[PDB]
């Protein structure tokens, strides 16, 4: 599960603790972490074990199945086509990446930028970014003409962070929008981006 | 590639380790493996076919998993799984056929088709697995630039080659010195004959040799030899070396004198075996050269003295030869032996479905004019292929 | 010993299932076994070689564990695999061929070697698992004083054999009867003369009989029996018993007349079959008794009745004939076959480092001469030598 | 243009300095570099190919830059660095042979492919490093308008040419004098010869003189100089000039006398050297001349008289020769010699995709065409084409 | 092995940056590399020698690091640094040479020393770095099982070769008609001889034609082809096929008629030139095929027709010939030229300390004999023993 992070002592302490017999503190360093040394090479009481493997198969599928937060956005400055879902009603959604490069968030934001994304949105370039991320709803009407979701973006540079990196998506039911000056004008959904949250 | 040989090992481990009945902790470590495909796959798009009288079949991946969950299966369990199966099978068929036909001058060593070229990327890497069949075991090996290795019973090194050489020979064919010969599969028979029974030879011996040249070492090699040639042991009537006329053969067998094997590497004699009949081992050899000598019996009983007169006609032949088996062998290249399905296999499926002629294999896999001109481009492909074949086999026989 | 298996099976399942790639979990159960080892191993040293022409090496352990960490595996984690198993590898081939020339009397059983009398030892058994390779899976059940068994494809029972026997004969050699034949390997080609054709035979019917001893017991042979000896269908000009002439052989062919063929264990018939050829089968026996007779023709056309006059010179000699052959049995002691390449792997490597002759193995492990004399010591040395081959070409062909 | 030549070295210095390791630090200035293109690439689309049989594919870039994994790289650093180089080679590659096929009369020295045009853009320049290789170095000094300068061994300067010069003849061509010689690639051999032996000659000595005109200077030539013709030194038969009939020349040879070698430049004598043979130095020529005679010896034991009477027939033919090899030197214009492989790179590329003859070079960039009409418009191109079949063999041989 | 290279490197970029006055910055890079060696080093221990003459020595490592403080250089940091490295330098040279004489049939590619075979252990892999020496470029590239590629002026591709051919002879050899030859290294000359001068000939013209194939392939040739073959213009007493007399050859040379020179590539044209002499590219080809005629003169002077009579005698012996060197190649394979030191670098450390024949390689590493019968077995020792050889010269000449 990647978490580099935590694994040394962490667990070790709790382990310990319920153990009931000793006090951790006064345990030498070289103790502690050669006790993980020894842990870490043996096998997993199947029922253990055998639930993890369950977790991890269906990991994605929940993750994608939340209603907020989806998995990263992509960026084309070409006037796209709004797509159209019985559920959401007319929205942007994309249901694939493919053809446009990718940049691990994680990896980036972990690692300090080297503006490589920078560079790529100055000379404006087709990118994608994936991960999991915030959320944003939108009914106007006018929001997508006003090309909102072109917006948000240059951000992430001054800051040197990326976690306000709300994007935007646009609930336009013919119901709920007051904005419906829009099917009464011949007319096509022009939206410069959308994003990869796979529908439920 | 290796992705591919993967695909088959889950689909047998699977079509067999999966039958109504048996406990799930039997597979808690296979049903895994498995999953980790379809999920690598899915969202994915194939093509197969488009030469000669192969069909274009299509192919498109959506799958649910399996529930990891039960002590046992139960009958519904197999039947919602086969089901899935099958459609794979009837695809990995139609994958190998695809790239088991095509050939490439260059890189006749590496994926052709569409089908594969596509495998062979980074993101389908996540699915290899178990690589103990003995071809993708030697696939790797190689790849890595190492010391491959094959067994075959009764190899197929030979390339068929009948025919005779006349030392001494004259119009009329009545006084006739020479050898002829069967070289095929594993086999040699040579036989020498001497229609003079040596009467004005050296010694009252006529030597004789044979010499033939493998395209490829063997190496453990276990051998039978045993004396005399009985296909070249009776009365025949032969075309003459020009094709003008016929000559005739009329042998009478004598044991042969002084016999001597030598297997050389490289010129150099590995093994040399004298007069030593039935099961000999030669290790290492790129070369057979077998001597022996007819020699006039120096006492004969009268029968025996009216058949070798001392003036001509010669009507009884004095011949002599050697029989010589290559029961087993190791090569480190891949050839056809009398065991193996391979070239069968590989041949079988171009037959079946008319693959025109390409740039690297005779017409119809011919063997002796694949072994004959054993190029490295030939070599590379025919272990390519014989690898797929072998992949297949795990599934499709 | 079984130790030494283990090392094996260890790295074949290891340079087999261990690639850039696959699941952990497919390998949770093996990646454990092997650790087990590298510790055990780990601050002993080792010594290979010392005699004829093989070098001497010393090998040390001092390796680091596997990471137990991952849930796949990333390109880095083979090769600083790859690079232990190499050592090992390079290891066990030379631990192999060390043992693979030693002999001996008293206790041919045991290990001879430094390198393998010290892996015996208690403290490294902590190593043993999956011994399906035939071979191990015969050597245990032999400690444990069990009924054993292997499978072999043109076995090679019988010693090379080539010779006759005149039953009647006198110094001219114009009037014989006898027979003649090959025992090789798993063949057995046998003719029966009679010169005269059995003109003053009673019943004019002239008996023949062969019969071959094996030096093991043959359990569940699929034997081909077919009439005529073709090899002995030919004019032959042959040594007199004594060495001091030569006979002539001129044969022509009848089918030989009530045909009995007995496969006997300790003098008792197992199996009989009366003129039946084809397919038969022999299900134990150490014994072969091939009965079969020449009967003068009661009705002959003038070109017949001309091979064959009422008195002398007999000009064409009346020939009955049998071969038969043994294509797959199953023998409770080690044997060369067809197939196998262990007699070879053994010859080889001690024909290679020039080891020298030693007191158990006839010169150059001759099969003809080792079989004739198949004492308790060579079998001994004999399995325990072919059981070292087949660990072996696990990992080295 | 430039451009091009770094995104080799970047690849070199990078297939190189980058492997399973070594420390970071060794590569940092380097990495840097690396990612830097990457960058100003992305985005960018290119197209090769379009011409004879070279195939038009289509390059995009879509890369990831390069982590830093901290104290010597680990193993699967570099794989998933050498899957992007593998990219970028099979890249250039198609980059230089596209533009190594163009040719162009009026602007033959600039960029002509729409892959490499594109290169020169501005937008790109922020790559450009280590200029060491040789032959960019001379692209650069060249661009501003200095001294360029190669260096060669065994230079390619003469066209080929064999013929001779009849001073004195007649129909019966049995008392020729004059001069026959081959001119190719670094060596001149020429031969004086007169069928007289100079018996009516002021001084019984007959002058000779051989004259080559290079197509472009030579300056620091190190020239073996040695006395003899051996090419002429033996007897033929050859046709006549007006190709009607064939003469006879039955040489017998004296020594050169009197050898004098002037190394011309402008019609100035830089270097002169009077009977030297072995190794001489022409420091700086566009021009050579070899004057020699033939003097009648004054003193001749009886077997020398005899060759040569006083009247004819004149049937051994005096000759006088004179052999001369550049061995090195260097030329301001690219040009073929004995070691470098750029000739045969730009003429194979352009073979195996079956090029078209365009409008500079002649037919299959035969040399001696090429050399013989060396125009300000072949050496722009042959530079150019020379520069990019240097960057090439870099990466690829 | 890779390691083994950086030691070097380390070593040159070391006793040659390092110099008494020098910015530190110029060699921080470089420093830190050096140092990380000492320490990968340190507590291990070495042996060397052994084998033949060659002394054995056994190494250890206990140095200290270097001063990475200090601005500029001053004399006394450089002595102290010099007499560390001069150990290694002397350590080197007898790894070099101990790997260097070792040969080994099944796995003749891997390392062979107790020295090396530890380098290769993983614990020293942090020591890899700058890998542009040519053949560690292309030692690595083979690893990968990619195009590899060298250089080579005046290859040696052609096992010496001197003889003849009669075509039509007889006792007296006083007409004959055929050719004779000389192939070596990478020059061809060959000569074709009519002593009837094709009197009774078809068109009055003799067809000639030499084939050479060699053992590998050659790309990128730069090749010289010249009309007549000075070697054979000269008269001679030969030897006759068989040994049992001498004949007599007193060649007049006429200029080759009709001359075709093809390379060709598995038995297919991949160039062709027709009478085209000068300098000519070969772009890849395994076999070269000389074409060429001798046309009786139809039209000749006095002198000329004297010369070829309508009877015998014939006193005067037509012949034309054809001379061909390969001045540059590119092969795939190691092979010995005209520039490279490698062949005679190991021909002679084994040469002076008396290193025993191996079972690879030809006594004496004769060239000829070694690529007569170049087995991919030399090939693998050759490259091992070649690649070492050059990172010894880098420090060693
Ligand atoms: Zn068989
Ligand atoms: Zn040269």
């Amino acid at each position: 599960l990647n978490l580099y992070q935590k694994k040394m002592k962490s667990i070790v302490e709790d382990f310990l603790k319920r153990l009931q017999i000793f006090d951790i503190s006064r345990v030498p360093d070289d103790q502690m972490y050669r006790l993980r040394d020894r842990l870490r090479l043996l096998p997993v009481e199947i029922r253990r074990l055998d639930i993890f493997n369950l977790i991890l198969m269906n990991m994605e599928q929940i993750e994608r199945a939340s209603d907020k937060i989806a998995q990263g956005v992509i960026i084309a400055y070409r006037d796209m086509q709004l797509e159209r879902d019985e559920m959401y009603g007319y929205v942007n959604i994309a249901r694939n990446l493919d053809g446009f490069q990718q940049i691990n968030l994680e990896e980036l934001m972990r690692t300090g930028d080297y503006a490589q994304i920078t560079n790529m949105l100055l000379n404006n370039q087709p990118v994608a970014l994936v991960g999991a991320l915030p959320f944003i709803t939108d009914s106007s009407v006018i929001s997508l003409v006003a090309k909102l979701d072109a917006t948000v973006f240059a951000q992430i540079v001054k800051l040197r962070k990326v976690d306000t990196l709300k994007p935007i998506l646009y609930k336009i039911n013919s119901d709920s929008n007051d904005f419906y000056l829009v099917a009464n004008y011949d007319w096509v959904p022009t939206s410069t981006t959308k994003v990869y949250k796979q529908i439920p | 590639m290796d992705v591919l040989y993967s695909l088959s090992k889950t689909l047998k481990d699977a079509r067999d380790k999966i039958v109504e009945g048996t406990l799930y902790s039997n597979v808690s470590d296979l049903i895994q493996q498995f999953n980790q495909m379809i999920i690598t796959m899915n969202g994915n798009e194939f093509q197969t076919g488009g030469i000669g009288n192969l069909p274009i079949r299509n192919w498109n991946f959506d799958f649910g998993l399996l529930g990891t969950t039960l002590l046992n299966l139960d009958a519904n369990y197999v039947e919602t799984a086969r089901n899935t199966i099958d459609y794979f099978v009837d695809f990995v068929d139609n994958v190998c056929m695809d790239e088991m036909v095509r050939e490439s001058q260059r890189n006749g060593i590496a994926p052709q088709s569409d089908s594969l070229r596509k495998l062979s990327g980074i993101k389908f890497k996540r699915i290899n697995f178990d690589n103990s069949s003995e071809y993708i075991e030697n696939w790797n090996l190689q790849n890595r630039r190492q010391r491959t290795g094959f067994t075959f019973h009764k190899p197929n090194i030979f390339p068929y080659s009948a025919s005779f050489t006349l030392n001494r020979s004259q119009p009329a064919h009545d006084n006739l010195m020479g050898t002829m010969w069967l070289n095929a599969g594993s086999e040699i028979q040579v036989a020498g004959f001497d229609y003079s029974c040596a009467i004005n030879a050296p010694a009252n011996i006529q030597q004789f040799e044979h010499i033939v040249q493998l395209r490829r070492v063997l190496t453990t090699a276990t051998i039978t030899l045993l004396p005399d040639a009985e296909r070249f042991s009776f009365p025949r009537v032969i075309n003459s070396a020009d094709g003008a006329t016929t000559w005739y053969f009329n042998p009478v067998i004598l044991r042969p004198n002084n016999v001597e094997v030598e297997f050389l590497l490289n010129g150099q004699i590995i093994n040399t075996y004298q007069a030593r009949f039935g099961t000999i081992i030669a290790r290492n050899f790129d070369t057979i050269r077998l001597s022996f000598q007819l020699m006039r019996p120096p006492n004969m009983t009268p029968a025996v003295a009216a058949l070798f007169p001392n003036a001509q006609p010669f009507e009884h032949h004095a011949t002599v030869g050697l029989t010589l088996r290559i029961e087993s062998a190791v090569c480190e290249s891949v050839l056809a032996d009398a065991s193996k399905t391979m070239l069968a296999n590989v041949t079988s499926v171009r037959q079946e479905y008319a693959i025109p002629v390409g740039p690297v294999f005779p017409p119809g896999m011919n063997w002796t004019d694949l072994i004959t001109n054993y190029s490295p481009s030939r070599e590379d492909n025919l272990q390519r292929v014989f690898t797929v074949a072998s992949i297949r086999s795990m599934l499709v026989k």
